[PDB]
RNA sequence: CUCGCACACGCUUACAUCAGUAACUAAUAAUAUACUGAUAAUUAACAACCAAUAAACCAAAACAACACUAAAACGUUUAUUAAUUACAUUGUUAACCCAACACAGGAGUGCACCAAGGAAAGAUUAAAAGAAGUAAAAGGAACUCGGCAAACACAAACCCCGCCU
RNA sequence: ACGAGCUACCCAUGAGCAGUUUAAAAGAACCAACUCAUCUAUGUGGCAAAAUAGUGAGAAGACUUGUAGGUAGAGGUGAAAA
RNA sequence: ACCAAAGCUAGCUCAACAUACUAAACAAAUACAAAAAUACACCAAAAUAAAAUAAAACAUUCACCUAACAUUAAAGUAUAGGAGAUAGAAAUUUUUAUCCUGACGCUAUAGAGAUAGUACCGUAAGGGAAAGAUGAAAGAAUAAAAUAAAAGUAAAAAAAAGCAAA
């Protein structure tokens, strides 16, 4: 609980820079350009969470499909425990049943 | 049966 | 237990475990149980006369050094053999065939100290 | 985001206020103290 | 002549000892292969008694003077070493064309690693060394998995080493506004 | 009676046991010394 | 030489010959009792006595007579901040026994002069001179000397 | 001999295989590490020897001579105008010789001054038409010599004698190199007329 | 390293108190 | 030191013997005869570069066998240390 | 008071000299073979590496004369080839090895029982209880599951079970 | 996968048993070195994760012991104590 | 007042792109008992994955379980199942080139085990850590400034009676 006893430098962080002004610019780019590309394009990550949602057994399974044959070894077998341990858990464990 | 643990030594380093 | 970081050499062994320290061996053995060595083996030191050498270990400092330039096989062709053929182009006398006037070689297995196989130590 | 707790030092001193004048080391060890605030109160 | 692995007597109580710069490469190539043959025992003479005035100053506990002169001879030694060398590859190319001196191939052992096995002198073939012939240069399948656990090993530090510099990059440009 | 100094030492043993040549003379030392140097250990064999 | 792969010998290899030798001894003073025809040497690991022999007969055209030679193992006990052993390297230290009569002494090195010595100690004085006077005269008890009054 | 440092160094004005260093920071310690600006070789304008002005602290605005540069933190000194007082003698009864040395000034504290008007100036580096890579100014739009400083072993090519175990400059520009195609071992044995008649055997290589 | 602001100045205001206290200001 | 000869420590019998045991009539003798080793040779101390020892090796030779010799003769007629030779 | 010398296996410098110990190691000091720094060391004759191919060869080692059963390691000669020419390479310290330790433990062989190794007690007082030793009136197993332990004795017998080593 | 450097049993190569009674080197007898561990007392975080002291059995044999090797777990080995 | 406490850094994690994938060093020696220059050979080999679990037992069965075909639907459908637990397609459809790549991830009990597979524990396979904080300058150590805040002690041992408090 000991706290630190001098003043930490102040963040002097700039809610006008170039990132949180076009933040979300091209939100509406389908509804306000004659649909050709959807929100999803805008999105920026994983091959397999581009524009896609789900909990931590089908993230899982959806990784495996899509990149499961380029993974390293010791990820990938990782990946298949933890992809064994959430099925066992949702599927045999719980209260509400 | 003839139950026996053996001890464990600590680390050098300490 | 026992180490295994530390080398393993011939002072860590038992009696019937001598191992050498990296020196070459001089010889075979022979009949009655002894070692022969041979004077061919051996290697013999070529040192020079020193005498007359009018050189010394260092440099005068007022000297200037050079412009790294080095020695590579185009160069050392231009210096030892292109005005050779040169000549004997221009005078008409080049011969394709036998070139070992110009200090090629065809064959290594002929003279003494060899490049390839390398037979002089150094 | 790891989050962790910085007034835990407000949080513990807050109930050993109230245990300042006990004897022994109810007055100082916060596990001892909590139990003894509680039945002082 | 028991003397040459000593300096002269009048320099042996001497606090400070100068000498000359170290010998050049050009200045090496300049010189024939005699003048080159001879210098080499010339300056291995002198540093045979550099190296006997450091061990005995370490003996007596005091200081060498001057030791850069044991330095400057290590350096034309070096040098002299490296124009013989080079005319000796220079040669080696013109005649045989071989860059390596020393036959070698480049096998596969059974760790799966790439070697450079060279070659050494035996007086009877390969195929009746016993000692040759009980080695193994080919990989067996179960040296693969290994091999990807290698390459797999060898990306990830690669890649953890990329993220390094680029945050210290990034940090760097965010401490120093100068842009 | 007293246990404890099992390990006696000998170095023709710890050589033929544990030994390089003991190691690389079958498959199995042969993945173990796979498994050493991808686990990146100073020393592989005795 | 040491670190060069040599020829390999057989019934009619001529003779092996080093120009350029890699070797390098030092000339050490023995720290035991030693007689007077006894010049100790330390040679590298690749040395054997015939090389030495040959060494000496012809760089330096020394009549050694014979040759003993042993190897020193460096202490591998020390320990560095990381716990890890630090292990001096092993050397190997050779006898040679002169052929001809020759007596050979250690000459001293290091020869002390008169004039250094004198310098010495007139700068000792001199120290001793300075702090001396520097130091604060016991009738004042600690109170500044600079200032006059 | 190159002393290897740890990749976490603290850098003190002293040498990297110093007794002060070694007592400053023992081989089993590592400190914080410092921010330090990405300088270039090519964009590296202050050498030692030329004459600088301070730009901050108190004696500000003074022009001294560059000694020392140390590129790790971008560091350069000069002589005896940002000092503080240091002794140096020290004993159990005595002290003395309080010498003031030096502080250390950044690449942003000072900029280099051209000879002609003794003021600073901004200093661009430029590619003359003659193949000379110079230092020239934008503020007044001059060029500034290299600072030639002397070096640190302290023996100058003007004033120097050669001794026993040193060569004249006629014998270290001798040229005697006769460039053939023979080996230097073989040069060696026909100078000396070593006669050597048998010839190596067949020897494998694998 | 906790990041915040808020738990530094709150033991600010408790280091001045405790400076208060140990020496009183006239 | 010896060690520097050299000499090298050895523990094992240390045996005093004349040619025969001490039951045997003959406690004196009258002459020895020593053939040197081919490791002794004048041509192998002239390779060695050895030209003064070789006279030096018959010194060291005769002087170690014939004080053993008659050493073991005193001592097989009973004088020793304290009990010193009379003739 | 008497487990000493050396060799084999094993540990690697812990060995030697100088200097220091405020602290680090000795389960405490003195100081130092066990900590720190520097410098030197173990020199081969002892030991490791040190011919193959065919043929003559049943007849034990135990003082081996000659025998027993359990039938027994340990060798020469002949003939064909064995580079032939000094000086090769390696182990040479130690108070030490295996037991978490400077551990009353476990350690092969050749010599002697001291001519070599060491110290049971840091200094006091001499309470109880505890461990070890010595001695004891009269009794002599009456104690105890049992004569367990001890004892100036160290003997003769009867049964059960397993032939016996 | 790794383990017979401890232990169980083998395989090669070596080394030990002094004195005494006995026609005996007799799987005899007394008692040493040596090998086991019957009984008791201390010890029970001890000297020791099995010890010390006293006292015991074998002590020319189915005896101990040095070096090297082999038998590896659904197994090895075992004069069976799972 | 001791013991102590606080820094912001080393660095790590998740992705994307990417050349196309066993880093550098290889002078000498390295599968003789590895770092030992040198002699008439033998070299080599393959034969299903199993079970812990679920079916509340357990025998048939039990996805993923170190074999490429990805995404949107068909569809959790037809089917396979002690027809139980569970398993589960396909025919047929959708998928527009490049940059816009950094972080509502951590800050030394967190983040890789890592300052490092090193000490150390193991005969071996194997297991495997803790350790950093002054400053522009310590070539400013008669060295300067901020807390003197945990538990444990001292300043300052205790005076009938009691879950120690009200
Ligand atoms: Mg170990
Ligand atoms: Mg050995
Ligand atoms: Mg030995
Ligand atoms: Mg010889
Ligand atoms: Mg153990
Ligand atoms: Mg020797
Ligand atoms: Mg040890
Ligand atoms: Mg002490
Ligand atoms: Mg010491
Ligand atoms: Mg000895
Ligand atoms: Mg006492
Ligand atoms: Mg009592
Ligand atoms: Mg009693
Ligand atoms: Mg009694
Ligand atoms: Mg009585
Ligand atoms: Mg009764
Ligand atoms: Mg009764
Ligand atoms: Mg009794
Ligand atoms: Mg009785
Ligand atoms: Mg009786
Ligand atoms: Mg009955
Ligand atoms: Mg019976
Ligand atoms: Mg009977
Ligand atoms: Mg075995
Ligand atoms: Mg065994
Ligand atoms: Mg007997
Ligand atoms: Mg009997
Ligand atoms: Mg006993
Ligand atoms: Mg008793
Ligand atoms: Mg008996
Ligand atoms: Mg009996
Ligand atoms: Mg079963
Ligand atoms: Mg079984
Ligand atoms: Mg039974
Ligand atoms: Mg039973
Ligand atoms: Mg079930
Ligand atoms: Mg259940
Ligand atoms: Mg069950
Ligand atoms: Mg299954
Ligand atoms: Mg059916
Ligand atoms: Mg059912
Ligand atoms: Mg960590
Ligand atoms: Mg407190
Ligand atoms: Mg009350």
């Amino acid at each position: 609980f000991h706290v630190r006893v001098t003043l930490p430098p102040r963040k002097v962080v700039d809610r006008w820079n170039e990132k949180r002004a076009m933040f979300g610019v091209y939100d509406n780019i389908g509804i306000l350009g004659n649909f050709e590309k959807h929100p999803k394009e805008l999105i920026k990550g994983p091959i397999w969470l581009r524009g896609w949602k789900g909990n931590e057994l089908q993230r899982c399974i959806r990784k495996k499909r899509m990149v499961g044959n380029r993974m390293f070894i010791d990820d990938l077998h990782n990946l298949n425990k933890r992809i064994s341990y959430l099925y066992k858990h949702f599927n045999r464990h719980g209260k509400y049943r | 049966k003839k139950r026996f643990t053996p001890p464990t030594y600590q680390p050098k380093y300490k | 237990g026992a180490d295994r970081m530390s080398k393993w050499t011939s002072k860590r062994g038992p009696r019937t475990f001598c191992k050498g320290r990296g020196a070459k061996g001089t010889g075979f053995h022979g009949r009655d149980g002894k070692f022969v060595q041979i004077k061919e083996m051996i290697p013999e030191l070529v040192v020079p006369e020193l005498a007359g050498f009018k050189l010394k270990p260092y440099v005068n400092y007022r000297a200037p050094e050079g412009t790294d330039t080095p020695l590579t096989a185009k160069q050392l062709f231009l210096e030892t053999a292109a005005p050779a053929i040169e000549k004997d182009f221009k005078a008409g006398t080049f011969d394709p065939e036998h070139l070992e006037k110009y200090g090629f070689e065809p064959t290594q297995e002929g003279k003494l100290f060899q490049l390839y196989p390398k037979n002089f130590p150094r | 985001l790891r989050s962790r707790v910085t007034d835990r030092y407000w949080r513990v001193q807050e109930v050993l206020k109230h245990a300042r004048h006990f004897r022994g080391r109810k007055n100082r060890c916060y596990r001892l103290a909590v139990r003894a605030v509680t039945r002082a109160f | 002549g028991l003397e040459e692995f000593f300096d002269d007597p009048k320099n042996w109580g001497e606090e400070k000892v100068k000498s000359g710069a170290s010998w050049t490469c050009q200045q090496l190539r300049n010189k024939s292969n005699e003048d080159l043959h001879k210098l080499w025992y010339v300056l291995l003479k002198e540093r045979n008694m550099l190296l006997t005035l450091e061990q005995e100053a370490k003996r007596q506990r005091l200081p060498m003077p001057s030791p850069e002169r044991l330095e400057k001879v290590v350096d034309s030694m070096d040098a002299l070493d490296k124009v013989v060398q080079e005319r000796e590859d220079a040669l080696r190319l013109l005649q045989t064309g071989q860059e390596k001196a020393r036959p070698g191939a480049w096998r596969r052992d059974i760790f799966g690693r790439i070697i450079w096995h060279k070659f050494k002198q035996w007086p009877i073939p390969w195929y009746l060394n016993k000692k040759y012939n009980r080695k193994r240069f080919f990989a067996m399948p179960y040296v693969e998995r290994f091999v990807r656990m290698r390459i797999e090993k060898q990306a990830r530090i690669k890649a953890r080493k990329r993220s390094l510099e680029r945050k210290k990059e990034k940090f760097l440009q965010e401490k120093f506004p100068h842009l | 009676k007293a246990r404890g100094n099992e390990y006696q030492p000998s170095n023709i043993k710890r050589k033929h046991k544990h030994g390089w040549v003991r190691r690389l003379r079958t498959p199995t030392g042969v993945q173990v010394i796979l498994r050493r140097m991808h686990k990146g250990r100073k020393s592989l064999s005795h | 030489a040491r670190n060069v792969l040599y020829p390999l010998y057989q019934l009619g290899n001529p003779q092996l010959r080093v120009f350029r030798t890699n070797f390098f001894i030092q000339l050490v003073r023995p720290g035991t009792a030693q007689p007077e025809d006894t010049v100790q040497f330390r040679i590298p690991m690749e040395m054997t006595r015939v090389d030495l022999r040959n060494y000496l007969e012809r760089i330096y055209n020394v009549p050694v007579a014979a040759v003993r030679t042993r190897v020193q193992y460096g202490s591998n006990r020390r320990r560095d901040h990381r716990n890890i052993r630090i292990k001096k390297p092993d050397y190997k230290v050779a006898y040679v026994q002169l052929a001809l009569g020759q007596t050979f002494t250690f000459p001293d090195l290091f020869p002390e002069r008169k004039g250094a010595s004198v310098d010495v100690d007139v700068r000792d004085q001199v120290l001793e001179d300075q702090r001396q006077k520097h130091s604060p005269d016991p009738r004042r008890g600690g109170v500044p000397g600079w200032f006059g009054l | 001999s190159k002393v290897t440092l740890p990749p976490n160094y603290r850098y003190g004005m002293s040498r990297p295989g110093s007794l002060s260093d070694k007592r400053k920071n023992p081989p089993g310690t590592r400190r914080r590490r410092v921010p330090v600006e990405p300088i270039s070789d090519e964009d590296w304008h202050l050498f030692c020897g030329d004459k600088v002005e301070i730009l901050e602290g108190k004696d500000a605005g003074k022009q001294g001579k560059v000694v020392q540069v140390i590129r790790q933190r971008n560091w350069v000194v000069v002589e005896g105008l940002n000092t503080h007082y240091r002794y140096v003698g020290k004993t159990v009864d005595y002290r003395g010789t309080m010498i003031p040395s030096e502080a250390p000034l950044l690449h942003n504290q000072v900029k280099l001054v051209d000879p002609t008007d003794r003021k600073p100036t901004d200093v661009e580096w430029r590619f003359t038409e003659a193949g000379e890579r110079v230092r020239v100014s934008t503020r007044s739009g001059r060029i500034i010599p290299k600072p030639e400083f002397p070096r640190a072993d302290g023996i100058v090519p003007e004033t120097w004698i050669d001794g026993p175990k040193d060569t004249s400059v006629e014998d270290a520009l001798e040229k005697t190199y006769v460039p053939r195609l023979k080996t230097l071992e073989e040069e060696v044995m026909e100078a000396m007329g070593i006669q050597e008649t048998r010839r190596h055997k067949k020897v494998y290589w694998y | 390293a906790k990041k915040g602001f808020r738990a530094a100045y709150r033991f600010q205001k408790e280091l001045e108190r405790w400076r208060l206290l140990r020496c009183p200001p006239p | 030191k010896p060690d520097k000869l050299p000499l090298f420590k050895r523990q094992y019998e240390n045996t005093i013997f004349i040619g025969s045991k001490t039951a045997d009539p003959l406690c004196y003798g009258h002459t020895q005869f020593h053939l040197l080793p081919d490791k002794l040779k004048r041509e192998k101390l002239l390779k060695q570069n050895c030209a003064d020892q070789i006279e030096v090796v018959f010194r060291a030779n005769a002087i170690a066998s014939l004080f053993a010799w008659t050493g073991a003769q005193a001592m097989y007629q009973g004088f020793w240390s304290e009990a010193d030779v009379t003739r």
